[PDB]
């Protein structure tokens, strides 16, 4: 039960730009309880977004995301240099059991 | 874990007859 | 409060080994203890979660009955023992903390560790 996402996304500086993870019903669908994380090479994923639509302190305004139906997405808008990072989706599939996405990376 | 939907039954009717099969669909039929 | 994992070794299939973190500070028994994989050159793989007082302890159904989640409030350490660890079962294993005390899952990953690599 792994949320399918493409494997890079294409973007530029002062642009903006869209991750989107796939799942189903059952797990994406069914509870509002999607979170969007940040990871960089060599260093543990950091928590940017939550709650499908949340963000938590120390998370910059720029990375945001919707969630509709089945499919989550992440929405950042004016990337820089140094927002070029691998991104994972991760939403509750039920039954107290958390299921992390595949994973996309931004490229700038 | 999803939840099996393939397996319905019949919620509103008046009563079923014995042995009377109701192929026959608010919504009667809930998964 | 950081946490810094440790028990990261290379060892042959079929053997059991157990990683653990140490948090800092004394919010170790006051904060839930999640568990995340990621395998290299592949996405993140979530492992199990275990309550903040260790009761309720959930596992991934990829590791489950093969690694065991638990935590020891004394010395602020949570623990993640996996036995019988396959040549596929390498990844770098990081644990992490519940952003909200004791047991909410209702938000991200607040902290995490440096990650241990495990082979096999």
């Amino acid at each position: 039960s792994v949320l399918t996402q493409p494997r890079s996304v294409s973007g530029s500086p002062g642009q903006s730009v869209t991750i989107s993870c796939t799942g189903t019903s059952s797990d994406v669908g069914a509870y509002n309880y999607v979170s969007w994380y940040q990871q960089h090479p060599g260093k543990a994923p950091k928590f940017m977004i939550y709650d499908v639509d949340q963000r938590p302190s120390g998370v910059p305004d720029r990375f945001s995301g919707s969630k509709s139906g089945n499919t989550a997405s992440l929405i950042i808008s004016g990337l820089q240099a140094e927002d070029e990072a691998d991104y994972y989706c991760s939403s509750y599939a039920g039954s107290y059991i958390w299921v992390f996405g595949g994973g996309t990376q931004l490229t700038v | 874990h999803s939840g099996n939907y393939d397996y319905w039954y019949r919620l509103f009717r008046s009563k079923l007859k014995p042995f009377e099969r109701d192929i026959s669909t608010y919504f009667p039929l809930q998964s | 409060v950081q946490l810094v994992e440790s028990g990261g070794s290379v060892v042959q299939p079929g053997r059991a080994l157990r990683l653990s973190c140490a948090a800092s500070g004394i919010t170790f028994s006051s904060f839930g203890m999640y568990w995340v994989r990621q395998a290299p050159g592949k996405g993140l793989e979530w492992l199990g979660y275990i309550a903040y007082d260790g009761s309720d302890t959930y596992y991934a159904d990829s590791v489950k009955g093969r690694f065991t989640i638990s935590r020891d409030n004394s010395k602020n350490t949570l623990y993640l023992q996996m036995n019988s660890l396959r040549i596929e079962d390498t990844a770098v294993y990081y644990c992490a903390k519940d952003y909200y005390p004791l047991l909410s899952y209702y938000y991200g990953l607040d902290v995490w560790g440096q990650g241990t690599t495990v082979t096999v």
